DNA sequence: TATAATGGGAGCTGTCACGGATG
DNA sequence: CATCCGTGACACCAGG
């Protein structure tokens, strides 16, 4: 089971809104090279390689943990779409 | 094939299947590491079986990290005929199915086969991991009673 | 523009001729020697489109620079060959014929 | 847990209920010779007698299991829900039971052998009628169920 | 080892030749060994006699035919993809009626396929098997009317496609109606056309109440035969000019023409027997002396009236009775197709006979053989009954040859067959097996011929019974049909005999299938054996009397799927039939006469017979079957060995010393194992791989062609562009892989170059050429490579070329190359095992030997079967087979326990006692007492009530052993299994369903022409189908995006799939999809139906999904 | 009015859904005569076109939701907090 | 054919003196259980500890009697004494008798036992009994060194006529769970990973117990030397 | 399937059809699947 | 390119429900 | 307001 899945289902009014939020956040992380993450260095999800631990490349695991922190705001009509795009491109270049 | 060591959210996926199923991801990750100069060279390297070395399998491990595949068994009588699993790479050529999901697929191990599907996008992967993962669909949509529940040997030993 | 509805309706003879890129006058399919589509046949490139991308039948024009050009020697437009999946022809009947769907 | 032939315990009571039945058979035979019972009445009485005999021998098998061999493999598997129902256990330990002709009409002569004792050629052939009937019925039923499901989906999809 | 045999029944007669239904039928159809003048009017001879003479003028009559010798032997036909056939000549003579000129000639009519020794054919190189067809026997039947209870339908049925069905009915208005070609008309009309006057019909039918008055119509008797004839012709031919010589012709061709209408000889016999009359030919009437004379109609109407009234001795007919259903063997089917081809040939003959020279016409100039040839070639290549031969093992071929299908040309259309055709009719006893039949749609429609059963000359299946006179059972054996069988009280084959006399006051018998307890004074016949009730596969199931029929079905069908193993073993517990199955299937090679074995080789065996002759027997070594299984023979004799007639010389595939060897005798323990045998899965020991148990050889054929092209020749070459020496390492000088190489997926088997098209280089190509300074070669690599997940060792290469002697390929082909790749498949996780009792399971786990449960003396078990598979399936036979297998493990002997008459529990327990002595007194002598763990297990068994409290350890261990149970030690811990476990030897086969052939995956690959969707199937490197129900699953989940991926990006969104692949290889997230191509195909195919489909926006303005590419 | 499941499905408003079920020619002719416009309300109509179905993650009730971190959220609140 | 075996890394994960997880990977195929089972048997049967083996309570005849002035019956007191974690600081000491005399309103703990030289009661806060106004408890308990588990009716040791024998819970280890999981090293596919889990009572620690176990097993391996 | 109020967007109709149809092959004195279809 | 020639020929054998035609 | 008749529909995957 996804860690903390019951809490995530508690955070939304419809289980499918949780999925929309998580997938959008994962695409946001993928586009900006994870530079906009709300996770501290210790909260970063890790992946065990042959050499040693590395950053988990799965943007969805990241998005779900970020949602679990509470440091994310989700809802309808928060900001015009292109405004959000350009502000995230300014704060985090590609 | 039954895998009783799996956790409810896992299945056993052969290496030679997962290589082909995830092949573009594998080309990209092979280029990220030193395994090939470019994508075309990585594809040419995977073309022949004797040209494949262990770094390819270790990079395939990183390709699939956190991802889920869909397992389907015909006939798909209800929505639990498709369920999402984190693939555990195994030697051999047989898919390893968790015992507690058998009943929901109506699957036994007297020769049955199952289809595997790779959800590509982050959106499809989020749908699969949240909505269709096996460990989240524990109760029947039809009656609400437990569907993934102890069966046969489990009940016998208990 | 986003697709939101799908209408279906009867098509007039004028509408069908509006669709058509040329009448198919001959029952021939392809030449038995050259294995190329015959003229005015069921596979004519003059009607339905080029077999090769941006290349007319005879070969006078063979690059994308010519686009929309209709060759004067063979009559084949220079477009993507994909259009052979999309371009209707038509057959003008000597006597009208009933659409059996609306009969039986 | 295992299954050996000595685990299909035939109860002591069985023989009694067989003789006790044969006795009550002739009481129905004589009543037919003297016009008391008609043909169909005698047939119905024979069938009811044998149904109740089958019930009694099933109860005998399970009471013997419960009281004398509480950890009998068949009994444990049935009780827990791991495998088997009472009727299969009865066919293994007690008697096979009444068998049906191709016309659905039941044979007056029931298979008195369990699967441990082994059936006779005639008993096996008589049972093949019902086996084939059930198989053909299942085959013809799955297609009707599929058509029904497709109609339901098409009428409720929006 | 010793083979102890159980059973008290004496087999009076052996099993008949098991493939006689094929060989005898085809022999009778051909009559090739019969001199022409002695031939009977049957088979292709009868077809010739039916077609000829051909009249109108000229006349072309038929004298005789003859079948020459095959131009090539069977193996050469198998290699060259030819047909094993014999030339067909027919001596014909042409006669001019006026001129009297008689010209004679022997015309060649093409080839006819010959049946091999084992009853199969070779059609274009592939072994095939014509399957017998069960159908409703021709004749006159009377069935109850479903709507009207007191009324009955009289049906008249000829052979299939040999005349129309006729129905006779008593209508609600009283008149008697006849239905022909779906035309109801009063029968009185036809009766009048036959010449029946009211006198005869009144004196013939008046006795049956007022029914005869339904046949009294004055407007019909008012006219003579000709007027009523034209009346009926008008009633049957609306519009056709009712000419006299047209009406006579139509009526003759419909009712009395032997070349158009034909009951069978069986239909003739059954009509004669049912109606109590005698027939002249095989039709319903005759044209004698110019007028029509009745044969069948008056007796049929008489019987129908007698059945409706209630006259005694007239009953309706059971159309499921095997006395009313008959078999059409290979000969009858091939003869029907021969007859069709001959009729077409005769049409062409008359065509050439009307407009020719009228004098310069020889039989050769009149006969075009082609319409005949095709009609035969179509039958053997594209009939529902010309099936690809199943030669997985010898038993599979034998079973295939003994099949019976209700399907096929003239048979039941599936999805339309009800319960009646599929039911086990009581008359199936001894004729058709009640067990062997497919599970699924074909249930009850594909069946198997019983073991002792024979098909007689008329087509009905006959079964044997012993004659019993005055309680004495003779050795006279009578083969009966079901109709004949219904006359007698037939006792069961297990009734006790004191040597020839019935030794039981009450015996069990059958009267019309009904079971009955009778006295020996009433017994008229007796069964031959239990074996006669079941098929050959079912007969190979020991302890069948203990298995429910549903799993007996699976155990029967699955022997057909057993793979010949390199170390195959006969079952420890046999049924006594494992030898006849090897012998009749032509599996093994036997001695023709008594003699001494001169030479023994890996490839041949030379024997000197008592006649002094030196006969050499070649051995088929490592040949590929239809299913890729290896069919090789191995010599079982040695130099100098004396052999008698019928002695084994060479074991075939799946044969151990002449016994059927479909699997291995493994040591099984019946216990759970940590979930690794959950739900029918099986756990095996690595020792099985170490000693090569369940290892099979499989050969695959790969084929390539180099052909002439409009753009230059394809040539098979080693000169393949852009390849290293590493890529061409194992290729010979001509480009073909060398025998002995090890080929893996990706390796080249045959090199081939093909010229490219126009291939106008895009500017990127030109610039790359200039940068690298290498001319683009004129040809490209189109070599044959090893498919994914295949490969092995090259064992053969065949190369045929145009210009080589004896070779001629199809037009355009310059050359053909074939490569044979052999592989040795060990058992692996995912391969399917099964026993003979319906216990099937896939190997889920291979443990190392040290993890396997082991006996106290350190012997590990081979297989671990889960006990939960037994109770729900009710197949206790495998349990008994295990128990006996335990005894034979320590006594060192096998057994023969015939079905329904074999080893009983007390005898098995005697053997188990002897085995326990062998198993335990050894240890007591070697200086070891009973083990502590054994004591604990004995305590547990005492708690379970399995052993008597108070006895010594040895006594209790012996009691357990007699129950078939032993102490077992967990190999991982050394502690014992808390209870005693059933352990013993079991016969287990490796079925043909190996995961090596089924594992498949695909990222991207070939797409379809019109739909632009992925192809299907492993061989096409295709994608799995996501059908309607999988879509329903995703919808019910709410996986909108996953579903949209399935519908667009993964199947037929061209732009979408291209962009998705590019995004994934670049590390980018996949793009939003676009319109899938198949919707554009739908829109265009609707436009082709004059329907305008318009994608609109929310403003109802058209949206162009074709991006302007189709708008002028 | 009471209809069985088959006739109720074939009488539905959307002709893409009706023609994809049964009686394809009858449904198509009656829809073409009437110039029916399928509004793509159901799941079948959208599956046929390859559109995102109006269910689950495709429901208009949830598919327009936005996600933004408080960093970017306040960096955007400042922009408006300026003009 | 040619093999190379990296020496396995041994990993410890403890929580106080009561519990620890012990991971040893990678191991060649099968050696996970080959190492785990003997160590488990040894840790449950042969690690030296202490145990209450006999109890005399004044004016109490048999074990199933009640006691006036005390709420618990004798059985409950014997259970609480079974849970007494006593440690012997001196390796030569083999047996002690502990005295306990109290009365009045009081809840006796394991502290109230009179201290004896080189006998450390690890759990002094362990409840023993509650007494009331007029309740008197004079008892002597016998603490012996030993291994494993011995029922009371198997030693039956009686210092006097009314000394009740107590099931001797010698073992300092309370539970040993172990589990082997498949693991891979590069393209070695069926290697094993051992995970031990040891619960003790604090007298001996899990790591100490495991080391004593491996020492016992090695010393037993040395017994194949002198025929 | 979650023992909590339904989430909006659930695709209830498909779940209903599959819930009714999935035991269809188990419907075997009674009236059975023919009775279900007749209804 | 010219004697005269003037109307075919298979067909081959479900099971149910539903809506429309007829009678 | 009935009977008769023509026309629909009759499970999924796999390999073929
Ligand atoms: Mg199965
Ligand atoms: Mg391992
Ligand atoms: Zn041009």
């Amino acid at each position: 089971a996804e860690p903390g899945i019951d809490k995530l289902f508690g955070m939304v009014d419809s289980k499918y809104r949780l999925t929309v939020v998580v997938a959008k956040r994962a695409q946001q992380l993928l586009r900006h090279g994870f530079k906009n993450t709300v996770l501290e260095p210790e909260e970063r999800p890790k992946m065990q390689t042959l050499e040693g631990l590395f950053d988990d490349p799965n943007a969805v695991t990241w998005a779900m943990k970020e949602l679990l922190t509470g440091r994310l705001v989700f809802g309808e009509n928060l900001v015009p779409e292109d405004r959000l795009q350009k502000e995230m491109e300014r704060l985090y270049p590609v | 094939v039954v895998g009783p060591q799996l956790k409810l959210h896992q299945c056993g996926l052969p290496k030679r299947m997962a290589l082909e199923l995830f092949k573009p991801f594998l080309l990209k990750k092979m280029e990220e590491k030193g395994i090939a100069p470019n994508v075309k060279a990585a594809r040419r390297m995977l073309e022949r079986q004797r040209d494949i070395k262990d770094e390819v399998w270790d990079a395939l491990e990183e390709v699939i990290h956190g991802k889920v595949v869909l397992l389907n068994r015909a006939p798909t009588l209800h929505r639990l005929g498709i369920q999402a699993f984190q693939p555990v790479l195994v030697e051999g050529q047989s898919i390893q199915l968790h015992p507690l999901v058998c009943e929901a697929f109506n699957a036994d191990f007297d020769g049955d086969q199952m289809a595997v599907h790779v959800p590509l996008s982050s959106f499809a992967q989020a749908e699969a991991r949240i909505q269709m993962l096996s460990a989240h669909n524990l109760l029947s949509p039809a009656s609400g009673e437990p569907l993934a529940k102890p069966s046969r040997d489990i009940i016998l030993g208990l | 523009k986003e697709v939101r509805k799908v209408r279906i309706a009867l098509a007039s003879p004028e509408k069908i001729r509006s669709w058509s890129y040329g009448e198919v006058e001959k029952p021939e399919t392809i030449n038995y020697r050259t294995l190329k589509p015959e003229r005015d046949g069921l596979f004519d490139e003059r009607i339905f489109g080029p077999i090769k991308d941006y290349e007319c039948a005879c070969g006078k024009y063979k690059r994308q620079r010519f686009e929309g050009k209709v060759c004067e020697r063979c009559g084949v437009e220079v477009t993507k060959s994909i259009v052979r999946r999309y371009r209707m022809g038509h057959i003008e009947l000597a006597t009208p014929a009933a659409h059996i769907w609306f009969v039986k | 847990i295992t299954i050996g032939i000595d685990d299909a315990v035939i109860p002591e009571e069985k023989k009694q209920y067989l003789e006790e039945a044969d006795r009550k058979l002739l009481q129905i035979e004589q009543a037919y010779e003297m016009g008391f019972l008609t043909d169909r009445e005698r047939y119905d009485q024979i069938l009811q007698l044998w149904t109740e005999t089958t019930e009694k021998v099933t109860q005998a098998v399970f009471k013997n299991f419960e009281e004398n061999y509480p950890f009998n493999p068949l009994y444990v598997m049935a009780q827990s829900g791991a495998r088997g129902n009472p009727q299969q256990i009865r066919q293994l330990c007690g008697l096979r039971g009444l068998m049906q002709k191709p016309s659905g009409e039941t044979f007056e002569v029931p298979v008195r052998s369990s699967f441990r004792e082994g059936l006779t050629v005639l008993e096996y052939f008589i049972s093949s009628h019902g086996a084939r009937k059930g198989g053909a019925d299942t085959a013809l039923r799955t297609a009707d169920s599929g058509y029904l499901t497709r109609k339901l989906v098409d009428v409720t999809h929006e | 080892m010793e083979i102890k045999r159980f059973g008290r029944i004496r087999e009076v007669i052996p099993l008949p030749p098991l493939t006689e239904i094929q060989v005898e039928s085809y022999r009778r159809a051909l009559q090739a060994d019969v001199p022409p003048e002695k031939r009977e009017n049957v088979g292709i001879q009868a077809a010739f006699r039916e077609t000829f003479p051909i009249e109108e003028g000229l006349v072309l009559d038929f004298l005789e035919y003859r079948l020459g010798e095959p131009p090539f032997p069977q193996d050469e036909c198998r290699e060259k993809d030819l047909t094993y056939q014999a030339p067909l000549y027919a001596r014909l003579q042409l006669i001019h009626k006026d001129t009297g000129l008689i010209k004679e000639d022997e015309v060649f009519l093409g080839h006819i396929p010959l049946m091999t020794e084992d009853g199969s054919f070779i059609i274009n190189g592939a072994d095939r098997v014509i399957v017998s067809q069960i159908h409703r026997s021709p004749g006159v039947y009377f069935t109850p009317d479903p709507a009207r209870p007191g009324r009955y339908i009289a049906s008249i049925i000829p052979l299939p496609k040999r005349g129309p069905w006729i129905d006779l009915e008593v209508e609600p208005n009283g008149v008697v109606s006849m239905k022909v070609n779906k035309r109801k008309f009063p029968l009185v009309l036809l009766l009048r056309v036959l010449g029946y006057d009211q006198e005869t019909l009144a004196r013939e039918l008046g006795a049956y109440g007022e029914l005869v008055q339904g046949l009294m119509d004055e407007s019909v008797f008012a006219m003579r035969p000709e007027e009523a004839l034209i009346r009926l012709f008008t009633l049957l031919r609306p519009g056709d000019p009712p000419k006299r010589d047209k009406a006579v012709a139509y009526v003759y061709g419909l009712i009395a023409d032997p070349r158009r209408y034909d009951l069978g000889e069986a239909g003739r016999y059954k009509a004669e027997e049912k109606l109590g009359i005698r027939l002249s030919g095989r039709t319903l009437a005759r044209f004698e002396d110019g007028e029509f004379k009745d044969e069948v109609f008056l007796p049929t109407l008489r019987y129908l009236f007698a059945l409706t009234a209630g006259v005694p001795g007239h009953e309706v007919d059971d159309i499921d009775h095997l006395g009313n259903r008959r078999i059409r063997t290979v000969g009858e089917l091939m003869t029907d197709q021969f007859r069709v081809g001959l009729a077409r040939l005769a049409r062409g003959v008359r065509e050439r006979m009307l407009m020719g020279s009228e004098d310069s016409l020889t039989p050769a100039k009149l006969v075009n053989s082609r319409p005949l040839e095709a009609a035969i070639r179509e039958f053997f290549s594209r009939s529902q009954l010309s099936q690809f031969k199943d030669e997985t093992n010898p038993l599979s071929s034998l079973r295939h040859k003994r099949r019976i299908s209700a399907l096929g040309p003239g048979g039941l259309t599936r999805e339309r067959a009800g319960f009646d055709v599929r039911d086990v009719h009581r008359t199936h006893y001894g004729r058709i097996c009640p067990v062997e039949t497919p599970e699924g749609a074909n249930i009850g429609l594909i069946t198997s011929l019983a073991a002792y059963a024979r098909v007689d000359e008329l087509g009905f299946i006959r079964t044997p019974y012993r004659r019993v006179v005055g309680g004495v059972v003779t050795d006279e054996v009578v083969y009966m049909t079901a109709t004949e069988e219904d006359r007698y009280t037939i006792a069961q084959a297990n009734t006790p005999l004191e040597g020839n006399r019935i030794a039981a006051e009450r015996v069990v018998a059958r009267r019309k299938g009904e079971p009955v307890i009778v006295s020996p004074e009433e017994v008229e016949f007796m069964d031959v054996s239990p074996k006669q009730v079941f098929s050959v596969n079912t007969n190979l199931i020991p302890f069948l009397e203990h298995d429910d029929a549903n799993r007996a079905l699976m155990g029967s069908n699955m022997q057909t799927q057993a793979v010949p193993l390199i170390r195959a073993q006969a079952p420890v517990v046999m049924t006594g039939l494992e030898e006849r199955v090897v012998r009749d299937s032509l599996a093994a090679l036997y001695a023709e006469e008594d003699g001494e074995v001169a030479k023994v080789d890996g490839n041949r065996i030379v024997v000197r017979y008592e006649d002094g002759r030196l006969v050499e027997y070649p051995l088929r070594r490592f040949y590929r079957s239809n299913q890729g299984t290896a069919l090789d023979q191995r010599p079982r004799v040695v130099v100098g060995q004396r052999v008698r007639k019928g002695d084994l010389l060479a074991d075939g595939p799946a044969s151990e010393n002449g016994f059927l060897a479909l699997g291995q005798n493994v040591l099984v323990a019946i216990m759970p194992f940590d979930g690794y045998n959950f739900e029918d899965a099986i756990v095996i020991s690595e020792e099985l791989l170490k000693r090569d148990f369940y290892t099979s050889i499989h050969i695959e054929r790969y084929e390539i062609e180099a052909r002439d092209t409009k753009l230059g020749p394809e040539r098979i070459t080693r000169d393949i562009p852009h390849l290293s020496e590493a890529a061409l390492r194992d290729l010979d000088e001509e480009g073909v892989v060398r025998i002995g190489a090890e080929v893996k997926p990706g390796d080249i088997l045959v090199g081939r170059t093909s010229f490219k098209g126009e291939s106008e280089p895009t500017p990127e190509e030109r610039l790359l050429r200039s940068i690298f300074g290498e001319k683009a070669r004129d040809v490209k690599d189109t070599s044959l490579r090893v498919p994914p997940g295949e490969g092995g060792i090259v064992v053969r290469t065949v190369r045929l070329r145009r210009g080589d002697p004896g070779v001629e390929l199809k037009p355009g082909v310059r050359e053909v190359v074939r490569v044979y790749v052999a592989q040795k498949r060990k058992l692996q996780v995912g391969d399917k095992l099964a026993n003979r009792h319906g216990n099937k399971g896939v190997v889920a786990k291979i443990l190392p030997v040290e993890d396997m449960p082991h006996l106290p003396d350190g012997t590990p078990v081979d297989v671990i079967l889960n006990p939960l598979g037994v109770p729900s399936r009710m197949n206790l036979g495998q349990i008994l087979e295990t128990h006996l297998g335990l005894a034979g493990y320590f006594l060192g002997q096998r057994y023969i326990s015939p079905i329904f008459d074999g080893a009983k529990e007390p005898e098995i327990k005697e053997l188990l006692a002897q085995a326990f002595e062998v198993y335990f007194g050894k240890r007591k002598g070697e200086g070891f007492g009973v083990d502590k763990r054994e004591v604990e297990v004995l305590r547990r068994a005492e708690k379970l009530g399995l052993v008597t409290p108070g006895k010594t350890p040895e006594e209790q261990l012996k009691e357990l052993f007699l129950q078939g149970k032993v102490v077992l030690y967990d190999g991982r811990t050394g502690e014992p299994i808390e209870g005693p476990i059933v352990v013993g030897q079991m016969f287990i086969m490796k079925l043909y369903h190996m995961v090596e052939d089924k594992m498949h995956a695909r990222s991207t690959g070939p797409y379809s022409l019109i739909t632009q969707q992925p192809l299907g199937g492993k061989a096409q490197f295709g994608g799995q189908r996501f059908g309607e129900m999988e879509v329903w699953a995703l919808e019910a989940y709410g996986a909108a995006h996953t579903l949209q991926e399935m519908l667009t990006l993964k199947s037929d969104d061209i732009e979408g799939r291209n962009a998705a692949y590019e995004a994934i290889i670049k590390g980018e997230d996949v793009p939003e999809p676009s319109v899938p191509e198949s919707f554009r195909v739908l829109v265009k195919e609707l436009q082709a139906l004059a329907l305008d489909v318009q994608t609109l926006d929310e403003k109802d303005n058209p949206v162009d999904i074709f991006e302007g590419l189709a708008s002028k | 009015l009471l209809m069985g499941v088959t006739k109720s499905a074939l009488s539905t408003k959307s002709w893409l859904s009706a023609a994809s079920f049964q009686n394809t020619t009858h449904v198509l002719t009656e829809a073409a005569i009437a110039g029916k416009k399928d509004e793509l309300i159901g799941l079948k109509e959208n599956v046929i076109l390859g559109r995102l179905i109006p269910a689950g993650t495709g429901s208009d009730f949830v598919r327009f939701t936005q996600v933004v971190d408080q960093k970017t959220l306040k960096a955007i609140e400042e922009a408006r907090k300026e003009a | 054919l040619d093999s190379k075996l990296k020496a396995p890394v041994f990993t410890v994960r403890t929580q106080g003196r009561e519990y620890g997880e012990f991971v040893l990977e990678p191991l060649e195929r099968g050696f996970g259980v080959t190492l785990g089972n003997p160590l488990r048997r040894i840790l449950l049967s042969s690690i030296p500890g202490t145990a209450v083996t006999s109890v005399y309570i004044e004016d109490v005849l048999h074990e199933f009697s009640t006691i006036p002035g005390v709420k618990e019956d004798v059985v409950e007191i014997i259970l609480n004494l079974k849970e007494l974690v006593v440690r012997f600081l001196n390796p030569s000491l083999q047996t002690v008798t502990l005295l306990l005399k109290a009365e009045g309103p009081k809840e006796v703990k394991a502290r109230d036992f009179l201290p004896v030289a080189d006998v450390e009661i690890m759990n002094p806060d362990l409840h023993i009994a509650t007494l009331e106004e007029g309740g008197r408890l004079n008892m002597e308990v016998r603490v012996d060194r030993g291994v494993g588990y011995v029922p009371a009716e198997k030693h039956g040791i009686k210092d006097r006529i009314n000394a009740i024998p107590v099931d001797a819970v010698f073992s300092p280890v309370r539970r040993v769970a172990f589990q082997v999981e498949d693991t891979r090293l590069g393209q070695r596919t069926d290697l094993d990973k051992l995970t031990l889990r040891i619960w003790t009572d604090g007298s001996v620690t899990p790591l100490e117990a495991l080391n004593q176990a491996v020492e016992i097993l090695r010393e037993h391996l040395t017994y194949f030397s002198n025929p | 399937s979650m023992a909590r109020p339904v989430s909006i967007g659930e695709a209830v109709g498909i779940v209903a059809a599959q819930s009714i149809g999935e035991p269809g092959t188990q419907l075997t004195i009674t009236q059975g699947l023919p009775r279900v279809i007749e209804l």
